[PDB]
DNA sequence: AGACGGCTGGCACGACTTTTGCACGATCAGCCCTGG
DNA sequence: CCAGGGCTGATCGTGCAAAAGTCGTGCCAGCCGTCT
């Protein structure tokens, strides 16, 4: 699968992704400190079959269980500031280009 | 129709990765023939993570013992695997009862993260609620529609539910956002990943918008005669010892022409049926037309089984995608707009306009076959159900939820 | 505190209890260079 | 069994006093190998299992 | 730990090839033949029993070609690793021992004083010791263990491995080779170029 | 609260394609034997 | 001694019909929102 860098992960609160974007990526000028997420990216891993008790998770949540699993930038243990500016380099081709 | 030759033609269909082997397998044969940093850093993650907790606290030796039996049993992904009772069993003990076991499973679910090693959801969510402060609004509520009335939430349905379980719409669905901000399967909370899976083949040229027969990397199994064992056929001592060279060297000569025949064939193989399909890639992949075998050999010079057989187990790689040949494969679809359509361009289009909808009012099969015609497509509703059913796209009807 | 796998974890649980105590054990890389001269046509082996 | 005494027998080392060596007889290399190696390949690149 | 089959005998280097000859000090053999002997050429003579020659003499490849048509089979040779081995394996450790202690004691000169008394020492070490001499050539080869030789995790394209199994793929493969071509009954001439290749890797 | 109509999912006919086993006697120029 | 005929090692052809998978597409059964 193609884990596409969204702005809406797993096991995060909501007060921890209050500091990304809509495409999911770092405000610039927000002022990042200890080990905080900054680039939200959620691997797809290879799903599973039928086994019930996933179907009536899977229901209960939605786009959550058995879905990806995430695995971000986050900050170094042992680096602050603010984050003066965020390249980004695409494949051409690719139909994406959301904060680009 | 040749035996010497009938698999010599037949031993391409097949990936580069056996094709290696196989050369290798019959590269001892014909002697003729032939072609720091040990800081593995480790770590730990629920299993040693969790043992480590272990030891820490305090276990008796009969408790410590039973402790590692169900640790052990604790799925990466999420809860452990086998049931309660077969730990017990598999302490091999019968003054041991389940209580006994109890306490030692029950005193591992405060760890790490709060909710490892569960068993059957319900436990996991409902122990999660007990370490949360008791002055909150939606404490009992969420409690209560926990321990029982479950399957109800689990459908799309919710009035049926408050109307039973004496619950009101406002009040009760703030309890369930409590129940929602409370992340099941807690014992992925420690996981991580480190993969990779990529395989190359044909690659593109990419020349003024366009990608071709370009070159072949490393795919040619180094298949040079030996010339210091080659120098002692002529003068070969015994008649045993000349058959045996000349015998070799013939079939080595034969391999040797029919790898590089296979090579060639493949090598300029990739650039007509991926341009019989220059839809897909250029204008994306909802546009795509249906291409066959059939019509594949009737477009370029060659043979069905021909190129049947080069295409398969041929990954191919542009800068676009890379996508195995024989997948290109697609039945047809009337349209009646200048060209038939496949089932995966149905498949592609049903799931963008389902993600392009209203989320209270979902999209459906008469709606999208009416979309489609409105395009110019025409096709029938049942495909657009088995397109949508194939994916495991949830019915939209049960799509549906509160606004 | 070096090489030691059970030995660091036991003298971590000796000072969270609070004994301060040491036991010995036998490190690995003692082991490991036996493992790389067995590699080899030379017998050594530990004995009493 | 007992899952008593497995668990306990891990860490039987002893003073390792008065370490020797010698030559390794070739009947006697087969005592700590278990199995045969023949093939040269390791780790296949499909499921990643050797 | 496991091992390789490896049916064709070879020997070891860190012996013969140290500072003193291990294998030399037990053969009274001159290092230059010993070595000449292991890379499969020479022709060493293996018993020489009833034909008049030496048991521990060189016969080149022209010398044993027009000897072995003078003495017909009887002069039996080797050319070979095993060659060593096998000349090794036949040798009376107590009975040489004294008569090379008697020789010492009784014929006592200038240069004869020296040089003799290190390979009686030798002897009787070798002796006390239990262990064998046609222990040095070794049969089998015990491999290294593979968790303590990762393969170096790379990015995921290539994984790069920590260049000590390509040691032990090449020789696997080697030997797998040679014992394909040995069920065929191939030439002389590619056999034993074949087994002087797998004794050098 | 149940009939009516829309929605949904499972199943099967049939045209078209995917693939898969079938081991073949036939053939052409160099080499060797022979008449002019 | 040279050209004609027979022997034989080299060298080809990488093809072709047969049994199964695939979706267009129609039929048919179950289920729920709503007005009666």
């Amino acid at each position: 699968g193609p884990e596409e860098i969204t702005a809406d992960i797993p096991n995060v609160g909501e007060a921890a992704l209050s500091k990304l974007d809509e495409s999911g990526i770092v405000y610039i000028g927000a002022e990042v400190t200890g080990g905080d997420i900054l680039v939200g990216k959620v691997t797809p891993k290879g799903e599973t079959q039928l086994t019930p008790e996933e179907k009536l998770l899977r229901a209960i949540f939605g786009e959550k269980a058995s879905d990806v699993k995430d695995s971000s930038l986050r900050v170094p243990n042992g680096v602050s500031g603010t984050v003066i500016d965020v390249q980004v380099f695409t494949r051409d081709g690719v139909e994406k280009d959301k904060r680009a | 129709m040749t035996p010497q030759l009938q698999q010599a033609i037949r031993l391409l269909q097949l990936s580069t990765l056996e094709l290696q082997q196989e050369l290798q397998q019959a590269l001892e044969s014909n002697p003729l023939l032939e072609e720091p940093v040990y800081q593995g850093e480790t770590t730990q993650t629920l299993q040693d993570y969790l043992m480590w907790q272990v030891e820490l606290t305090p276990f008796t030796d009969t408790d410590r013992a039973i402790a590692t039996s169900i640790v052990d049993a604790v799925d990466d992904t999420g809860y452990l695997t086998i049931q309660i009772e077969d730990i017990v069993d598999s302490i091999g003990d019968d003054e041991i009862g389940l209580e006994e076991v109890e306490a030692v499973l029950k005193r591992i679910q405060r760890f790490d993260p709060v909710g490892v090693a569960a068993k059957d959801l319900r436990d996991c969510l409902l122990i999660q609620l007990s370490q949360f402060a008791k002055e909150t609004p939606w404490l009992e509520e969420a409690r209560l529609i926990i321990s029982d009335h479950l399957d109800l939430l689990a459908n799309h349905d919710f009035r049926t539910l408050m109307r039973v379980t004496r619950l009101k719409e406002e009040v009760l669905k703030e309890a369930v956002n409590l129940i929602q901000s409370l992340d099941p399967r807690p014992g992925q909370s420690i996981q991580t990943s480190e993969p990779e899976y990529v395989i190359p083949d044909v690659l593109v040229r990419k020349v003024s918008g366009r990608w071709t027969v370009e070159l072949n990397a490393d795919s040619i199994p180094r298949l040079k005669i030996n010339q210091q064992y080659a120098a002692m056929g002529n003068s070969a001592r015994n008649d045993a010892d000349g058959q045996f060279i000349r015998s070799n060297l013939q079939e080595a000569r034969w391999l040797i022409k029919s790898l590089e025949s296979r090579n060639d064939t493949l090598l300029r193989v990739s650039r007509c049926i991926v341009e019989q399909q220059q839809a897909f890639f250029e204008q994306g992949e909802e546009y795509m037309k249906p291409m066959v075998l059939a019509d594949i050999a009737q477009a370029v010079e060659m043979h069905e089984s021909t190129i049947s057989r080069v295409t398969t187990q041929k990954y191919l790689h542009s800068p676009r995608g890379i996508f195995e040949l024989k997948y290109f494969f697609s039945s047809h679809v009337n349209t009646e707009g200048g060209g038939e359509a496949s089932s995966t361009a149905i498949r592609a289009l049903v799931k963008k306009l389902i993600a392009a909808e209203n989320p209270a009012k979902p999209l459906s099969d008469s709606k999208l076959t009416s979309m489609l015609s409105e395009q110019g497509i025409m096709v029938a509703r049942r495909t657009v159900a088995k397109y949508r059913e194939s994916l495991s796209i949830p019915p939209s009807n049960q799509r549906k939820q509160l606004v | 505190k070096s090489d030691d796998v059970n030995g660091r974890t036991k003298m971590y649980k000796n000072i969270v209890d609070g004994n301060h105590q040491m036991e010995p054990g036998m490190p690995e890389s003692f082991n490991v260079l036996l493992k790389e001269i067995r590699s080899l046509g030379i017998n050594i082996e530990l004995e009493d | 069994k007992d899952l008593l005494k497995f668990l306990k027998a891990q860490t039987k080392t002893e003073e390792f006093d008065a370490i020797k060596i010698a030559l390794a007889s070739p009947d006697m290399i087969r005592s700590w190998s278990f199995g045969e190696v023949k093939k040269p390949e390791t780790i296949n690149y499909r499921t990643f299992k050797p | 730990m496991g091992h390789i089959e490896l049916a064709s005998p070879t020997a070891h280097i860190w012996f013969l090839k140290s500072l003193p000859s291990r294998i030399g000090l037990l053969l009274d053999m001159p290092l230059r033949d010993i070595e000449r002997v292991l890379y499969f050429e020479s022709y060493v003579v293996i018993e020489g029993g009833m034909t008049n020659l030496e048991r521990q003499q060189i016969l080149t490849e022209e010398q044993y070609l027009d000897a072995l048509e003078e003495f017909g089979d009887e002069f039996d040779a080797k050319m070979g690793a095993e060659a060593i081995q096998a000349l090794l394996k036949s040798m009376d450790l107590e009975q040489e021992c004294e008569q090379l202690r008697e020789e010492l004691n009784e014929t006592n000169s200038e240069t004869k004083r020296k040089k003799l008394t290190k390979r009686i020492k030798l002897l009787e070490a070798f002796v006390q010791s239990g262990n064998k001499p046609e222990w040095m050539i070794l049969t089998v080869l015990p491999v290294l263990p593979p968790d303590l030789r990762p393969l170096v995790p790379l990015d995921g394209g290539r994984f790069a491995t920590s260049d000590l199994n390509d040691l032990y793929r090449r020789v696997i493969n080697r030997n797998n080779r040679l014992k394909r071509l040995l069920d065929l009954a191939a030439p002389d001439i590619i056999v034993r170029n074949e087994k002087r290749m797998l004794q050098e890797a």
